[PDB]
């Protein structure tokens, strides 16, 4: 997640909302937007619902992991042992003592 | 719908930039229509198509009083 991050939230999902075709935004210029009253704005409606669109889920180009070798080393600055020395000095016993020992 | 206050009233622009108006119609027709057929015993190239609700009795013009002599009642424009 952390590699997708550098992804998807990054650069254009932190400042806009990309997309492309569809009704999309466009430059309406109808009227001020606070002049008469505090809400003109967005007062129309949209012209048309969309019919259909197609496009891939995923690709090398977009929303793939992009994995690098700075995304491990903060993984591994992130490092949680599973066990530490405290259990594999007594663990340790427990393997060697079960050969050769009983 | 209502009444609009000329002193106090939103009167709010907007431009057709898509031309959507050019859409409107007030089902005037451009032109005489093509071919007409009078004096032919038969016609063509219109389709039949069903009704979306029933229609009374009362909102045909003609209206003859028999009992019982029209129910299959169909009807079609001026064209």
């Amino acid at each position: 997640l952390k590699s997708v991050h550098r992804w998807l939230s990054a650069a254009d999902q932190s400042e806009v909302v990309p997309g492309n075709d569809n009704i999309e935004y466009f430059s309406i210029n109808e009227h001020g937007r606070r002049e008469e009253n505090r809400l003109r704005l967005k007062t129309l409606l949209q012209q048309d619902v969309v019919h259909e669109t197609k496009t891939s889920t995923s690709a090398a180009s977009e929303l793939t992991a992009v994995v690098t070798i700075n995304d491990l080393l903060e993984a591994c600055q992130e490092t949680k042992p599973s066990i530490s020395t405290s259990e594999l000095v007594k663990l340790r016993g427990i393997y060697d003592r079960f050969q050769k020992d009983r | 719908q209502g009444l609009v206050d000329f002193t106090e009233t939103q009167l709010i622009l907007v431009n057709d930039t898509e031309q959507k108006l050019s859409a409107l119609k007030y089902a005037n027709e451009d032109e005489e229509y093509a071919l007409p057929k009078i004096g032919t015993n038969s016609a063509l190239s219109i389709d039949l198509e069903s009704l979306p609700c029933t229609i009374s009795r009362d909102l045909l013009r003609p209206a003859p009083h028999i009992n019982d002599d029209n129910s299959i009642y169909a009807f079609t424009d001026a064209e």
